Formats: C-alpha cells, sequence, structure tokens
C-alpha cells in the first residue's frame, strides 16, 4: 500500500 | 481488549508485535484536515509535521514488557489529546503518526 493508505489502516477508527 | 483485537485486525501484529500504536476515533477527513493546521518541527529534523488545533479521541496501545510474539499483550489507554502527524504528497495528507499531546 501507499504510505497514506497505511496510515489510515493503522490509525483510523472513526 | 480493544488493542489486541484492532492491532491484529489492522495488520500490525499478525506477523510481529509492535511496541506502540495509536488509533484516532474521528473521521478520516477530520484527521486529513490536520495537514493544513499548525506546522511544527518534526523530531527527525524535517519540518513537514502538523499539530491539530483541537484535541481528538485517541486510544494508545502499548505492549507490555513481557509481551512476545505470537501472543502480543497490550495496555490500553484512552485520552483526549492533540495529534501530531507528518504530511507528504499531492494531495498533502498524513503519512506518519508522531505524537499525541
Ligand atoms: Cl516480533
Ligand atoms: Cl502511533
Ligand atoms: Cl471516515
Ligand atoms: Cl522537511
Ligand atoms: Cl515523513
Amino acid at each position: 500500500e501507499t504510505a497514506a493508505a497505511h496510515f489510515e489502516q493503522h490509525h483510523m477508527d472513526s | 481488549n480493544y488493542c489486541n483485537q484492532m492491532m491484529k485486525s489492522r495488520n500490525l501484529t499478525k506477523d510481529r508485535c509492535k511496541p506502540v500504536n495509536t488509533f484516532v476515533h474521528e473521521s478520516l477527513a477530520d484527521v486529513q484536515a490536520v495537514c493544513s493546521q499548525k506546522n511544527v518541527a518534526c523530531k527527525n529534523g524535517q519540518t513537514n509535521c502538523y499539530q491539530s488545533y483541537s484535541t481528538m479521541s485517541i486510544t494508545d496501545c502499548r505492549e507490555t514488557g513481557s509481551s512476545k510474539y505470537p501472543n502480543c499483550a497490550y495496555k490500553t489507554t484512552q485520552a483526549n489529546k492533540h495529534i501530531i502527524v507528518a504530511c507528504e504528497g499531492n494531495p498533502y495528507v498524513p503519512v506518519h503518526f508522531d505524537a499525541s499531546v
């Protein structure tokens, strides 16, 4: 994945 | 607990135990908005870091001292804190999570 995609997968829990 | 489940689900700990990770309980667009908020220095010496104006709901997942793969064990801490992220790209979006304060 992109760095941006990784970030959302690893940190976001809306 | 939440950390053990989410660390596994989000593919942080399926193939290792990660010492720390932070989950943010806000919308994706509200966290992406941080890249146009307050520009701050990064610890690494770069200057593509940004700090949220507001506090956000976050869960910190920190491995215990004795934890070892495969059976990772996390301490869970909930807080309302500002977040600091590194931004890059076009669109200019978060790519790393740095600190919470
Ligand atoms: Cl490991
Ligand atoms: Cl983190
Ligand atoms: Cl969202
Ligand atoms: Cl820079
Ligand atoms: Cl970076």
